RNA sequence: UCCGAUAUAGCGUAACGGCUAUCACAUCACGCUUUCACCGUGGAGACCGGGGUUCGACUCCCCGUAUCGGAGCCA
RNA sequence: AAUUAUUGCUCUUCAACGAGGAAUUCCUAGUAAGCGCAAGUCAUCAGCUUGCGUUGAUUACGUCCCUGCCCUUUGUACACAC
RNA sequence: GGUGAAAUUCUUGGAUUUAUUGAAGACUAACUACUGCGAAAGCAUUUGCCAAGGACGUUUUCAUUAAUCAAGAACGAAAGUUAGGGGAUCGAAGAUGAUCAGAUACCGUCGUAGUCUUAACCAUAAACUAUGCCGACUAGGGAUCGGGUGGUGUUUUUUUAAUGACCCACUCGGCACCUUACGAGAAAUCAAAGUCUUUGGGUUCUGGGGGGAGUAUGGUCGCAAGGCUGAAACUUAAAGGAAUUG
């Protein structure tokens, strides 16, 4: 059972057509130094650690 | 109204005039 | 979609994978990996004689995967079946191609294309039309944007690349020329010609196509299948 | 080490085609279109039908002898759209979960060199 | 009243362009007229590479693209969410975003 | 006369002997639109007739009814 | 002046309702929701309304996805102005 | 299969689909551009032949042979007409399925004439840059196409040269584009639509408020369809242009 503990560094902002998915820029706790975003449900704050079954999902930017 | 469509119904009565007349000469 | 048909016959089950037996295809002496795959035929029946429905089947395989090397990614390789016998059957060479994702890539804009055949045939007695294709470039140091050509280069360029298939063919059957097209020899020949009169990147030359074959000569296609 | 097989997936408008042939491609196995899983006659070129339709091709390969797939994605070509369908992608989507692998996924949609005509007339199709 | 000087197309010294038809409607349309295109897309998609590559012999050979080149009429270009309207001044711009 | 075929909601249509039987149209009502159209949600409506087989017939056999096609005629 | 019971009280009678389909209303803190009281209309009659107090959560702290409206751009042969 | 949804349609006689071929006719994609040639209409596959053309270079020749043009003449998209060939796609007409209050329309499926070609007519178009042709002058700027000139410039041949492709500078001719307004215009806009009340470089054609009307009649051309020329009676105070606010 793979689990990782990532911790935010960076809220990007809202996202979504009805506004209900959070854009985050999330660094891992172990094996610092290498991040991803991940798209999230409910409130996030800054330096909050995260739960995922999947490690290096790169959620799509709106740039 | 169409200035296109006032042109072709003159020219089918343009047909019509010219039929009828071959009728005496 | 599905209760929609009104009538299924004009005038108003055994499964037939269990009838079928496999091959293996064999490739020409002239590719690293004579192993290519494997096809389906019915038995050899008393009327009809599954062995001739399976003599002209033609299979199209990537030059990648017969050389193992991955640098001859998109170069299609078509091969069609001369013979079976013992459950082996051997195929010969049919034909080359591009993918059209790799055709598709090298024609950008702001670019003169340059298209040259000819109907050379070769020493064998095949009939073949070599497809020949190429990019003018832009020149390193250049400062405009296009960097067309000026439709008298490409009427020279178009001869000397004509002379040259026509010439690289008479005199190669079918092995050496196979083994031509392979290490991508024909097209360094092409650029050296050409080299003087404009740049022309981009010179993978084009597909190959057969248009006709003499007498089967059966033993010249053992003398590849060792 | 493989026994390959070739997709040959034809997903138009209106529909979807799926069927999974010999490397020669004269010997088809399981032919199954997007408008045999689903009785709408408007959902037959729908990504879910041809999720179905991708399932019943990659199980049927397991019991004839097919382990690997090669794909050949096609769009109506000639002189119509040239544009793969709405249920192209979930058709390959699909058939990769059952445990079929892929290789040399490659376009064979017909391209013409300026045929004919275009259906529609000079005015298009006016909607 | 002259709404465009080039007023509606690229037509300076032909007289005739050999007219290309629509995508969406096959409207004829001259082709400088003509208001085309390029779409290059990955073949799968840009997020479904993985199911692909996971599930692929040759490992990660080329994942190709599709390459197309779309031509549209003004009338259909307007109704599919493209070039629709730019303010009088804004119509003199000619780079593209 | 024989052979063969057809016969289920107001119309059309298909039936595994483990259910007095699905559907689209027509309507009953409720909905969604300024409004009118499209679209959605729960019902009522049905096996040509009569017998036999069968733990169980729309469904399997017999007869008749109406229709259709092909074949033959010494009171 | 109560007969088509004005209302209050007693006894007996003890019906649908087993949480409610397609849809649709209100709502960000003492707010929602539960509960009742005063006044209004009143000679009598609250299942209504206007206010008041008791107990008192969850979930947002955003978006333009649906709906509504505003501004700008745009077209007009309207100006009593679609 | 088709559509927003369907149905007409083809399907157990195997439709759609896959593979190997074969035939026919049309077309010339991507390259393809604020790019090229042509008097315009127009012209985009390779090659061979024939004749033609602009620009450039020129210390070659002639010598005013020139500009614009009533009359007259050549060419002239598409559609259409006559006669053969071809007739694959699309498809005026027509037939059908829908939609609709109606739908002989839009949408779907068929589908003749046509679409292609040879010989001959037609002589029209928003044939538009809605801007006649020739000549001179008036502000800058970069890009590009063709030719030419110069630079120990770069790259490749045989490091080397002549070359070919590039870079820089200049110049002729061309398709254009950007900024500004001494200037013009009613304005939109215009390097011409400027050098027009401070009104005159040369020349051809056309217009005189709106309808009737490009109609009637007469000619002339055409196989025809129609083309060119072209009124009057009568009627009317407005039509129209460009911009501004709603």
């Amino acid at each position: 059972t793979p689990v990782t503990l990532a911790k935010v560094i960076k809220v990007l902002g809202r996202t979504g057509s009805r506004g209900g998915v959070t854009q985050v820029r999330v660094e891992f706790l172990e094996d610092t130094s290498r991040t991803i975003v991940r798209n999230v449900k409910g409130p996030v704050r800054e330096n909050d650690i995260l739960v995922l079954m999947e490690s290096e999902r790169e959620a799509r930017r709106l740039r | 109204m169409r200035a296109k469509w006032r042109k072709k119904r003159t020219r089918r009565l343009k047909r019509k005039r010219r039929k009828v007349r071959a009728r005496s000469k | 979609a599905v209760g929609k048909n009104k009538r299924l016959s004009k005038g108003k089950v055994v499964d037939p994978f269990t009838r079928k037996e496999w091959f293996d295809i064999k490739a020409p002496s002239t590719f690293e990996n004579r192993n290519v795959g494997k096809t389906l035929v019915n038995k050899s029946t008393g009327l009809k004689s599954a062995s001739d429905a399976l003599k002209g089947r033609v299979v199209e395989v990537c030059l990648a995967d017969l050389q193992g090397s991955e640098d001859h990614s998109f170069r299609k390789i078509k091969l069609r079946v001369d013979e079976v016998q013992g459950k082996n059957l051997l195929t010969n060479f049919h034909g080359m191609d591009f993918t059209t994702d790799k055709l598709r890539s090298m024609v950008r804009k702001w670019q003169t294309l340059i298209e040259a055949n000819v109907t050379v045939k070769t020493s064998d007695d095949y009939v073949l039309r070599i497809f020949a294709i190429a990019f003018t470039r832009k020149q390193a140091n250049q400062v405009k944007r296009h960097s067309y050509a000026q439709s008298s280069h490409i009427r020279a360029i178009r001869k000397v690349i004509s002379e040259i298939l026509t010439k690289e063919v008479q005199g190669s059957t079918l092995a050496q020329l196979t083994s031509k097209l392979i290490p991508e020899v024909i097209n360094k020949e092409i650029e050296n010609a050409t080299k003087d009169i404009f740049p022309l990147q981009n010179i993978h030359v084009r597909k190959v196509k057969l248009l006709k074959q003499p007498k089967f000569d059966v033993g010249a296609l053992m003398a590849l299948h060792g | 080490s493989q026994v390959f097989g070739v997709a040959r997936i034809y997903a138009s408008f209106n529909d979807t085609f799926v069927h999974v042939t010999d490397l020669s491609g004269k010997e088809t196995i399981a032919r199954v279109t997007g408008g045999m899983k689903v009785k709408a006659d408007r959902d037959e070129s729908s990504p879910y039908a041809a999720m179905l339709a991708a399932q019943d091709v990659a199980a049927k390969c397991k019991e004839v002898g097919i382990t690997a797939v090669h794909v050949k994605i096609r769009a109506t070509g000639g002189t119509r759209t040239k544009t793969p369908g709405p249920g192209g992608q979930a058709a390959l989507r699909a058939l990769a979960r059952s445990g079929l692998r892929i290789g040399r996924i490659e376009d064979v949609t017909p391209v013409p060199s300026d045929s004919t005509r275009k259906k529609g007339g000079r005015r298009g199709r006016r909607l | 009243p002259k709404k465009r000087a080039s007023n509606g197309r690229n037509k300076k010294g032909r007289g005739h362009v050999k007219p290309v038809r629509c995508v969406n409607c096959s409207k004829s349309i001259p082709k400088d007229k003509a208001i085309k295109r390029m779409a290059i897309r990955n073949i799968v998609e840009a997020a479904a590479v993985r199911d692909l590559s996971e599930a692929s012999v040759y490992p990660e050979y080329a994942l190709p693209k599709t390459y197309n080149k779309l031509h549209y009429c003004v009338s259909c270009a307007i109704h599919a969410r493209i070039v629709r309207v730019r303010s009088r001044e804004d119509r003199k711009n000619r780079a593209p975003p």
